[PDB]
């Protein structure tokens, strides 16, 4: 789930993946296989719980 | 030509009358994909290309889009969205000389399946076994051509069969070719049945302002109706609403 | 007649940055300010694309132009201000085995020619100025079987650099190329834009294309440019038509998630809040098939060849097991003459594996 | 190359009764390409069979000829007298086209 | 029907050259393919060439043990065809039958389809001393 | 009036060779209905061919007809010295029936 300001607003988001823990992340959401740029949402500083 | 290189020719720029063609051959086969042949007279095409081989009477039945056999794997493939018709006949009178006939070839042997509308002329030898021939026929690989041999005493199976595909699309581009009814004229801002290069409806069209691309002829706002249309012969673009509106 | 070049034994080429590049036209209809979602082999936003100089001094310039796959599609995109990128061949092996297409762009028309050609190693289409061209790209030319001729793809250039990007879609056996043309100014590489590619053509070539190479040509005592190459991928784009019916935004819905909301919400602005979004970020790559270890095949042609079957009344029932079911043996055995299969299509009749099997 | 060998060499027989003819070939030749001809002493062979299965024109239903793969059967019925002559197997599927070494049939 | 006649014949020394000819008619000479076939006396038929119309230009394909010594050609505009004797040995001795190979038979690459002989002519005996 | 003209008029063969005969018409046939006779010397017409392809019965093979539209050729394979006779066409598709002026065949 992505959490957004509006589009005018800023074009920076959050995601939110439902019912995983944050070291499975990558491992439900294929890191590996995906772009690039959606392997800065798989980790990063940023991590909450 | 034979049905391992079939010959492809394009249809353009003139009037697809099949009326002719009933006094010079009755086809044993003729069932179209995607396109009924009652309504074959009033609509237009768009691109016509006609494919051609020559084929056995056992064999005609490969001749059709979800088909397997040693044709539509190895000879002549057609798409699963195929739009057209497959016209058959039997041609044992013209093609079947005295003695047999070895003109027409179809290919036995090849590694693997054929994408659709693909031709293999190439005539290299097959390595069935393990052991590479190079270039020598003998045993584990063979020639993949084969010859037909067709002979006016043969049974109605391996009798010649003449099979002209016609490949064509419908309402996508300006149309060059189609077929018999007569165009009559135009009545703007009326209720009326039109027909528009096959479009056919009931609505009443206006006078736009809208501006067209030379391959695009019709055209959609909300992609479920067209709303305009560029006549076939005046080139100015008429948008078509519906006959009754304005919700009493 | 073709001489060899000293190769540079193949120097790494560096990667660029494909800044949103590459869509175009999937359909001939004409749309108005919608936003139509379409799923074509189009090239992934941002992207990295390998890039070769035309002429590129490494020691005594010698150039490269290696033999390039095509894998679903190629995008090629060139940076030149002298005309020296020709055209391009096509091929499998690129000899006389296989059937191979041609493009050649001289002065007046375009040469699309799909023959028996015999490529030698190195293609040129060599031109001195008098300007008279040479043909060198093929040795010899047996069976041809199309030929088409127009007005030229490539305009002249005889400054600033003009950007020519090209399509190339293989697809049921026709052709498909798409062409923009887009003059640029000093930017060297991929320029940030958008610009839709028009449909040019479509060739009922009917052959297979996996090989393909760029064909350069060169002034110069052989006995400045550079062209881009990218491979297309299956992704999903949301187009937006403007008011005039031209493509003047798009989206990659694989990119990032806020591309990802903009796809499942069908729109190119988004407010404030959390939106649900649907998977279109992964897709497969390969493929594996696991069967039982079987390895004899099926007496099928015992069963047919036999020389007295059972009569209809008393009919025989046969059952087979433990073997390999290939009725490819069997063409060459007979010719069916009625053949359709109840709840199971003949043509996924390979990649199926069955329990029990009753003749 | 193709070796073909016709057995039995030597065939004389009275008319009317049944007499079989065979050419055996050294490997398999391509899709049963197989002619026969006869040879009267004083004139050229003709042709009788192409295919190995199919008459050629002119030729009765009498002049029969049979087999597949490697073993092949020339079988001739109701002999006449004017019947005498040498019978030959030619190969033409496969280059270069070779003959056997042929049959003598004598009519009693 | 068909009739192809032949000339040239006669009694030869070991190592010499002669020419054969064999005129048709009554059939379109220039469509067919065309065979020539020997018979040795007291022996078996034994092929010797083919040759190919304007479709192959005039291609020719010979026998291993007669590979290098003769020349067959043609000319279909007097319906004369020909066949060039040199470097002749003893086992060259044989009537030599030209025949005719039916029309309909095709030649893709190597491989020929239906090339059968279907008339031949009476022949005539060289001889070789 | 449907006018059937035939070339050439006099032929004179020997026996074992080919000879074509030919039937010309004014205007084009309806459904090639075109027949083919053989009048010998002292005794009546016979029918050949109907429908200009079919043969009649107790006819062999050997008689071979052939054409369509307004040109048509009937083709003689094999003759026999029993086979002199004058030959007429005629055409019976459109009323009223007319015949050619014949073709002269003669036996060497
Ligand atoms: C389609 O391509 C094939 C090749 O894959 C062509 O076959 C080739 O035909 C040429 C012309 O006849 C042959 O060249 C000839 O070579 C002989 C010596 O072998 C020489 O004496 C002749 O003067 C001539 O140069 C070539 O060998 C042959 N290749 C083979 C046998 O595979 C074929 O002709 C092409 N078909 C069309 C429609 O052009
Ligand atoms: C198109 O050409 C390619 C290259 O020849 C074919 O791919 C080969 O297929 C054979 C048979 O399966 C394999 O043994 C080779 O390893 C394949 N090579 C490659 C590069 O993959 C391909 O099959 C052809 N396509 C069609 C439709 O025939
Ligand atoms: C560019 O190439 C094309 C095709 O090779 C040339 O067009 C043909 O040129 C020949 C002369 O070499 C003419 O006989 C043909 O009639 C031309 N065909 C057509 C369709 O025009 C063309 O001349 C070449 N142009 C230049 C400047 O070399
Ligand atoms: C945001 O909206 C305001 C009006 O509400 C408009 O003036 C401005 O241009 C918009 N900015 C963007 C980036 O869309
Ligand atoms: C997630 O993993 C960490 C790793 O130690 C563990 O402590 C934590 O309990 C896990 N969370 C859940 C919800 O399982
Ligand atoms: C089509 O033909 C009609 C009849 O000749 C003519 O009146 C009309 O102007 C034509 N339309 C064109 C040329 O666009
Ligand atoms: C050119 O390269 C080919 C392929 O290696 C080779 O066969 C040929 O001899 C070379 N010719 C010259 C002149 O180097
Ligand atoms: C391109 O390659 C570079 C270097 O490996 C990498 O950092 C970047 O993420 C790549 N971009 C893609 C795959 O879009
Ligand atoms: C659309 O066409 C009009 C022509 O009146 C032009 O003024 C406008 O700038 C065009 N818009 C775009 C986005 O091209
Ligand atoms: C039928 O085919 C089988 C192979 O599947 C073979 O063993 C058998 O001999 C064949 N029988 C005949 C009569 O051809």
């Amino acid at each position: 789930s992505v959490i957004t300001p509006g589009t005018n607003t800023s074009n920076q988001v959050a995601v939110l993946y439902q019912d995983v823990n944050c070291t499975e992340v990558p491992v439900a959401i294929h890191a590996d296989q995906l772009t690039p740029t959606w392997r800065v949402y798989s980790t990063g500083s940023n991590v909450f719980q | 030509a034979s049905v391992y290189a079939w010959n492809r020719k394009r249809i353009s720029n003139c009037v697809a009358d099949y009326s002719v063609l009933y006094n010079s051959a009755s086809f044993s086969t003729f069932k179209c994909y995607g396109v009924s042949p009652t309504k074959l007279n009033d609509l237009c095409f768009t691109n016509v290309y006609a494919d051609s081989f020559v084929i056995r009477g056992d064999e005609v039945r490969q001749i059709a889009p979800g088909q397997t056999g040693k044709i539509a794997d190895y000879n002549y493939k057609l798409p699963d969205d195929f739009t057209g018709c497959v016209i058959a006949w039997n041609s044992n009178n013209l093609d079947s000389k005295v003695g047999g006939n070895y003109n027409y070839l179809y290919r036995l042997f090849r590694k693997s399946n054929l994408k659709p509308f693909e031709r293999d002329i190439s005539t290299e030898i097959y390595q069935a076994g393990s052991t590479p021939c190079n270039g020598v026929e003998g045993f584990n690989c063979y020639f993949p051509l084969q010859s037909y041999g067709f002979q006016p005493t043969n049974g109605v199976g391996y009798q010649p069969y003449r099979v002209v595909v016609l490949s064509f699309e419908l309402l996508h581009a300006p149309a060059t070719v189609c077929g018999p009814k007569k165009s009559t004229n135009l009545v703007k801002n009326k209720c009326v049945n039109f027909n528009f290069n096959g479009l056919t409806g009931t609505g009443v069209l206006t006078e736009s302002n809208k501006k067209f691309l030379p391959f695009q002829q019709f055209g959609r706002d909300i992609a479920d109706t067209t709303d305009a249309v560029r006549d076939p012969q005046t080139l100015e673009i008429l948008d078509i609403t519906p006959c009754s509106f304005g919700g009493v | 007649q073709c001489v060899n070049l000293t190769t540079r034994t193949q120097l790494p080429p560096a990667y660029t940055n494909s800044f949103t590049r590459g869509v175009y036209y999937p359909d001939k209809v004409f749309r108005s300010s919608v936003l139509h979602s379409t799923q074509d082999l189009f090239l992934p936003f941002f992207s990295n694309v390998t890039w070769f100089h035309a002429i590129h001094v490494s020691g005594t310039k010698r150039f490269d132009n290696p033999v390039l796959p095509f894998n679903d599609g190629v995008y090629f995109a060139s940076t030149e201000k002298s005309n020296i990128i020709r055209g391009w061949i096509f091929g499998t092996t690129l000899d006389s085995k296989t059937q191979s297409l041609l493009i050649v762009n001289n002065a007046t028309n375009v040469v699309i020619k799909v023959c028996e050609f015999q490529f030698c190693n190195d293609p040129f289409l060599g031109v001195y100025y008098h300007m008279e061209s040479e043909f060198r790209v093929y040795s010899s030319a047996n069976n041809c079987t199309f030929e088409y001729v127009s007005q030229p793809f490539l305009m002249d250039l005889e400054n600033f650099k003009n950007l020519r990007e090209f399509v190339f879609k293989n697809i049921d056996g026709y052709f498909k190329i798409y062409s923009k043309h887009t003059p640029i100014n000093l930017v060297r590489d991929l320029p940030q834009g958008f610009s839709a590619l028009e449909p040019l053509v479509d060739l009922p070539i009917g052959i297979n294309i996996t090989r393909f190479q760029t064909l350069l040509a060169l002034h110069r005592s052989y006995l400045a440019a550079a062209y881009y190459v990218g491979y297309l991928q299956p992704r999903t784009f949301l187009l937006k038509y403007n008011e005039n019916g031209t493509i003047t935004d798009a989206v990659d819905c694989a990119l990032d998630p806020l591309s990802e909301t903009k796809c499942t919400l069908k729109s190119f602005t988004v407010e404030k809040g959390i939106y649900q979004t649907s998977n279109f970020r992964v897709q497969p790559t390969e493929s594996i098939v696991r069967f039982p270890n079987i390895t004899n095949l099926c007496p099928f042609g015992e069963v047919f060849n036999a020389t007295r079957f059972a009569s209809v009344y008393a009919w025989n029932r046969k059952r087979i097991s433990n073997c390999v079911a290939d009725y490819s043996v069997l063409y060459n055995s007979a010719s069916f003459s009625t053949f359709k299969c109840y709840g199971v299509s003949p043509t996924k009749l390979n990649d199926l594996c069955f329990t029990n099997v009753y003749a | 190359e193709i070796v073909l060998t016709q057995s039995p060499g030597t065939l004389s027989l009275s008319p009317g009764e049944r007499a079989t003819l065979s050419c055996r070939a050294s490997q398999s030749v391509s899709s049963s390409y197989l002619a026969w001809y006869q040879q009267k002493p004083g004139q050229a062979p003709r042709l009788l069979i192409y295919g190995a299965s199919s008459r050629a024109t002119g030729i009765p239903d009498r002049f029969s000829g049979s087999g597949s793969g490697t073993d092949f059967t020339l079988t001739i019925s109701r002999l006449e007298p004017e019947d005498f002559a040498v019978y030959y197997c030619q190969q033409y599927g496969s280059s270069p086209s070779t003959f056997g070494q042929g049959t003598k049939l004598e009519i009693k | 029907e068909v009739h192809l006649v032949e000339s040239g014949g006669g009694l030869v020394q070991p190592g010499g050259s002669l020419r054969l000819s064999c005129a048709a008619s009554g059939f379109t000479f220039s469509d067919h393919y065309m065979d020539w076939v020997r018979q040795a006396p007291g022996k078996g038929l034994e092929w010797v060439g083919r040759t190919r119309n304007k479709a192959n230009s005039y291609t020719t394909e010979y026998a291993a043990s007669v590979k290098g010594r003769f020349t067959i050609s043609r000319d279909d505009a007097k319906n004369s065809l020909y066949l060039q004797m040199n470097s002749l040995k003893t086992e060259d001795t044989a009537v030599y039958y030209c025949a005719r190979v039916h029309r309909w038979a095709y030649c893709i690459n190597g491989v020929c389809f239906g090339a059968y002989s279907d008339y031949w002519g009476q022949g005539t005996l060289v001889t070789v001393s």
